[PDB]
RNA sequence: CAUAACGUCGCAAGACCAAAGAGGUUUUCUUGCCAUCGGAUGUGCCCAGAUGGGAUUAGCUAGUAGGUGGGGUAACGGCUCACCUAGGCGACGAUCCCUAGCUGGUCUGAGAGGAUGACCAGCCACACUGGAACUGAGACACGGUCCAGACUCCUACGGGAGGCAGCAGUGGGGAAUAUUGCACAAUGGGCGCAAGCCUGAUGCAGCCAUGCCGCGUGUAUGAAGAAGGCCUUCGGGUUGUAAAGUACUUUCGCGGGGAGGAAGGGAGCGACGAGCUCAUUGACGUUACCCGCGAAGUAGCACCGGCUAACUCCGUGCCAGCAGCCGCGGUAAUACGGAGGGUGCAAGCGUUAAUCGGAAUUACUGGGCGUAAAGCGCACGCAGGCGGUUUGUUAAGUCAGAUGUGAAAUCCCCGGGCUCAACCUGGGAACUGCAUCUGAUACUGGCAAGCUUGAGUCUCGUAGAGGGGGGUAGAAUUCCAGGUGUAGCGGUGAAAUGCGUAGAGAUCUGGAGGAAUACCGGUGGCGAAGGCGGCCCCCUGGACGAAGACUGACGCUCAGGUGCGAAAGCGUGGGGAGCAAACAGGAUUAGAUACCCUGGUAGUCCACGCCGUAAACGAUGUCGACUUGGAGGUUGUGUCUCGUGGCUUCCGGAGCUAACG
RNA sequence: UUCGGGGCGCUUACCACUUUGUGAUUCAUGACUGGGGUGAAGUCGUAACAAGGUAACCGUAGGGGAACCUGCGGUUGGAUCA
RNA sequence: UCGGGAGAAGGCACGCUGAUUAGCUCGCCUGAUCAGUCGAAGAUACCAGCUGGCUGCAACUGUUUAUUAAAAACACAGCAC
RNA sequence: GCCCCGGUAAACGGCGGCCGUAACUAUAACGGUCCUAAGGUAGCGAAAUUCCUUGUCGGGUAAGUUCCGACCUGCACGAAU
C-alpha cells in the first residue's frame, strides 16, 4: 500500500473496536519489528507468521472490562511529512502510562528504550 | 493627518455653524480647513466662543464629532490665531487657557 | 657605459638585460640608495547558494549565442573588431515597471515570526548641477585639473572670484531639537634622527525635566478632641493630630583646605650606547571630595457612571455641553460646571502621534468548504506531484563520528570592580547553516533482475426509452366538400362586446394538413450532463455474469491545452394548425399601462450557423481497504423454501453532523 | 638635433547635454455627465414580510425610486379535510 | 472585412577615380569592398505626394444640366411588398 | 353599382382644460377630475427639423452670434409617409 505501517495499525485499531480474537496483515520485517513492542509492552496477546503462500502476521489481540488494551493508536510519521526526534524531543505519551514506537539505528524501540540507549529517529507512531 | 502626523496646520475657508444629528439640536461651531496635507477638511470648534475668520489658519488634532458626521477632526485652541477660550477656570489643559493670577 | 648574484626569450637541454649621496663621538659608525627572494598587511577578478512588491509587464534577443584569428588590459571575457556558424533566454517568471543604502544588530514575541536598521562597528554610494580624463601604490580625486549649465559677488565692464549635503551660525520650513563656548597637559594621528611643529580627532564645560537614576520641601510631640468649611433625624457627625504651638536635625548659603586623571627632552655615572640616578613643568577647578558654621526652607498635575481604585452639595437643565464604545442632559443628573471630600502619582503629571499580542481571523505548530464565506459544469490530457511485492549494486536524499568555519560586541550564567545600581571586567555554556574526511544504509531516489492477488484482453452468454439515420399507425383540433337541421349559441362572480333564420353552434360522411404522442407510467427505467419515452430495420457506445484461458502493473491525479456542454435570444432560408410576449379591444377598479374575456406579431415548428451559462443541487470529485444487520427489486451462478457476485431503493449497529440527516 | 628623430602646431574618426518625429506611463486641472452614501416628522403609490388575509423560485426580456413588478417557458425545495 | 493602411511618418546614403570581391555561361548585366579625392550643392541638368486631426453628407466604382450648377442630386448589389 | 356591414393604414391623422403633491419661487415629472375616446407607453430634442435666440450654465480663448457637452415647455420630432 501506500504507508503499510498505517494500515496495520489501523487494521488493528478496527479490528480491536470489533473485539476481534485475531487479525491478518501482510508479513513484513519492519510489521514484525513493531508487533514484538506492542506484545512486550502488553498491548496484544502476541503474533504467529501465517499464510498457505502468503506470509502474514496473525495478531492475537485482547482486551479487558471497562477499556481497551489498546485505547488508542495512530502513525504520526507519515509518508507525506516525515518526522525526525532527538534524544530530548522524544514525547512521552500519557505521562508514560502510553508509549510511542521509534525507529532508530540501534532498532526499533520505544520512548524509554531508545532514551535509555540514548538516540532519536523517526517516530513511527503513538500507542 | 497624512504623515501619520500628531497635529496639522491649515487655513480656514469657511467658519459656519452645523446641527447635530437626530437625537441632538444645536448650532456647532466648524470651519472648513486646507491642512498643508493637500486636504480640504471640517474640524470642529471647542469651546463656548472663539475668534476664527476667514483667514484664521489653525492646527489640527483630530477628533470625530459623534453628533456632527464628518467631522473627523478638532481644532487646537491656543495655538495660532485660535486663542484660547476666554474664562476658562477649568480644564485648561485643553482650549489652551493660561491659568488666571 | 661597465660586472650577472639573477632574471627574460627560442630551441631545447641557446642567447640577451641593472643601479645618487649625506652626517659625524670620521679609517669607524649613523641615515640613505640600487637589484633579487621572502615575510607582514591590504586588495582587483571569478564562482555555488541566498537577497522586496506588481504579470491589467509575456514572448524576447543581432553581437544577440557560440567558434577561429586579432585588438585591448595587471588579467579572463564579444570586453571590442573581422570572418564563420545560428544560436541563446523564457511560466523553477526572463524583459519591463515600482520601491528602498545593506548588514552586524535593535524592538517585540513562548516560539516561529513580525517590524526596523536611529546611536556605535563593517561595507557601499555621494561634496554648486552634469560629464570626463590626467598624475599616481592608491583618488577620476571637498580646500587638483578640463568642458557644459544656472546662480551670487567684484568690476575703470576689458575681465575676474566662488559654491556650508565640513564645524558653528543666519534666514526660510516645521508640532519640535542646543554653546558662532574652554582646552591639548592626557590618549591617538601626520612629518622629523631628535629637539620639535601641526592636530575645535578628542577630552570637557554651556543650554533643554528629552530620558534614566539619586536627593530635598522636615523629624518627634501635640485635643474623646480649637477655629473655619461641610453635613445633620441639630443629639451629633466629618475634615484631624491634620494646623497652631513645644523640642530636634538642618538641603541651600558662608569660611578654610583642596584631588586622582602625566614621563621624558636636559644634567651626573657609564664609551653623550645599554642600564642606573637626579631635576623642571598641568584645561575641566580652586570643581569633586573633606572639615567648620548654619536658616525649615517650592508642589503639582490627572482622575472619582461602568471597564478603573475614588463621594456628596450646589448650578444648569436634551439648553449649554460631554462622548474611545455603550451612552448622558427635556427641573432630584456620583458621567456636564463649581465646591468639600476622596483615589493615583509626584516634580512631575496629563494629552496627541507611532510600534507589539490578543487573531488558531491564512491555522507549518493551529483552521475550514451539503445549508453559516467556500469543489472548479463535465470529459480528455501535458508538465508536475505521488506510486504495489521480492532480491542485488550504487548511495544522491536521509542519518552518524571527526574536523574547519560560524569576527567583536550583544544575549544567557557565574564571579569580580565603581559604597549600590546603571555601567564595566574576567571566565563559562549553547549555535543552525556550509566546506572537508570517514562510516551506516532501514526508508526515499537511481540502476539491474524477478512476481500476481491491480488493470487490460480472450471465449461463451445477458438485460436496457443509451446514441445516430431511414421507414411506419390511431385519437383529437383547424380548414375544405356533401348531407341533415333549430333558435339561440357563446362567455362570466354577474354580464356585455361578439356570432346567428343569403343558416354558424350541435350531428353524420369524405378529404387535407401540421403538431403532439391519450392506458400501460410508476412512487419505475436510461444517459456524463441537458435531456429521453408507439413500432420496424440498419449503424454504433457503455455495461454485467460465467470459464479462468492470455498480457502483466504498462498506475493515480492532473496547472496549461483541447473537446463537450439546457434554455434564452440572434443570422439566413422554409414553414405556420394551435398557442402566445409586444400589442388591438372589452371588463374589473379609486387607478390596472395586472389578474378575467375577445383578437393578435415575433416566437413557438424544420434546416444550417452562433453562445457557454444555471438552486449545471445529493447546493457533499475519482480509486482502494476497513466497519451489525433487516427488507423490496433488476441481472448471473450455485448443492435454488437458500448461498453467492454486480446494480438499483427503503429501514437502520457503531460512528459521524450545529440541527436536518 | 649626433639629422636617426622628437616636441609645438594642424587635420580627421569617435564622443555629456540638447533638438526633431513617434510611442508608453505618471501627475495637476476640467465642460458635461452617471450612479452612490448620509441627514426626527416633505411626496406618489404599496411591491414584501406575514399561510396574514392574490405561492415561491428560476432562465431570459422590458420596465420602475427599490426590494421588485410584469411577459414567456420550466421546476416544487405547489397551497388546501372535500 | 488583416487584403490593407505604408513609397504612413521619420532618418541616413546616394559624385568622381584607382585597385578588387561576389552572383552568372556571359553581357558593352547586377550587388558590394578598400583607399584616394573635388564642389556651396553628387537623382549637381531632366522626371517627381505637401502632411496630420476634428465635423457634416453620400456607403464605395459609377451617372447627370452637349453652350454658367457633377453636388450631400441620379444609379448600385442587398431588403421588402 | 350604391346605401348598409366588415377586413385592410407599404392613403389625410389626433394626443386638451382643471386639482392635489412637490420646490425658497416658476417649470417640467406622477395620479386623478372634467370635456370629446385617449392625452403621446417602447423609443428620440434649440437638431441641416426652434421663430423668439449671439436661449441658459459651462469648457475652450486675453476676447469666439463658431464648435462641443447639458438643460430643454421640441412656433408646426417620431418609426419601411
Amino acid at each position: 500500500m501506500q504507508d503499510p505501517i498505517a494500515d496495520m495499525l489501523t487494521r488493528i485499531r478496527n479490528g480491536q473496536a470489533a473485539n476481534k480474537a485475531a487479525v491478518t496483515m501482510p508479513s513484513s520485517k519492519l510489521k514484525v519489528a513493531i508487533a514484538n513492542v506492542l506484545k512486550e509492552e502488553g498491548f496484544i496477546e502476541d503474533f504467529k507468521v501465517e499464510g498457505d503462500t502468503k506470509p502474514e502476521l496473525e495478531l492475537t489481540l485482547k482486551y479487558f472490562q471497562g477499556k481497551a488494551v489498546v485505547e488508542s493508536i495512530q502513525r504520526v510519521s507519515r509518508p507525506g511529512l516525515r518526522i525526525y526526534k532527538r534524544k530530548d524531543e522524544l514525547p512521552k505519551v500519557m505521562a508514560g502510562l502510553g508509549i510511542a514506537v521509534v525507529s532508530t539505528s540501534k532498532g526499533v524501540m520505544t520512548d524509554r528504550a531508545a532514551r535509555q540507549a540514548g538516540l532519536g529517529g523517526e517516530i513511527i507512531c503513538y500507542v | 493627518a497624512l504623515e501619520a502626523c500628531p497635529q496639522k496646520r491649515g487655513v480656514c475657508t469657511r467658519v459656519y455653524t452645523t446641527t447635530p444629528k437626530k437625537p441632538n439640536s444645536a448650532l456647532r461651531k466648524v470651519c472648513r480647513v486646507r491642512l498643508t496635507n493637500g486636504f480640504e477638511v471640517t474640524s470642529y470648534i471647542g469651546g463656548e466662543g472663539h475668534n476664527l475668520q476667514e483667514h484664521s489658519v489653525i492646527l489640527i488634532r483630530g477628533g470625530r464629532v459623534k453628533d456632527l458626521p464628518g467631522v473627523r477632526y478638532h481644532t487646537v485652541r491656543g495655538a495660532l490665531d485660535c486663542s484660547g477660550v476666554k474664562d476658562r477656570k477649568q480644564a485648561r489643559s485643553k482650549y489652551g487657557v493660561k491659568r488666571p493670577k
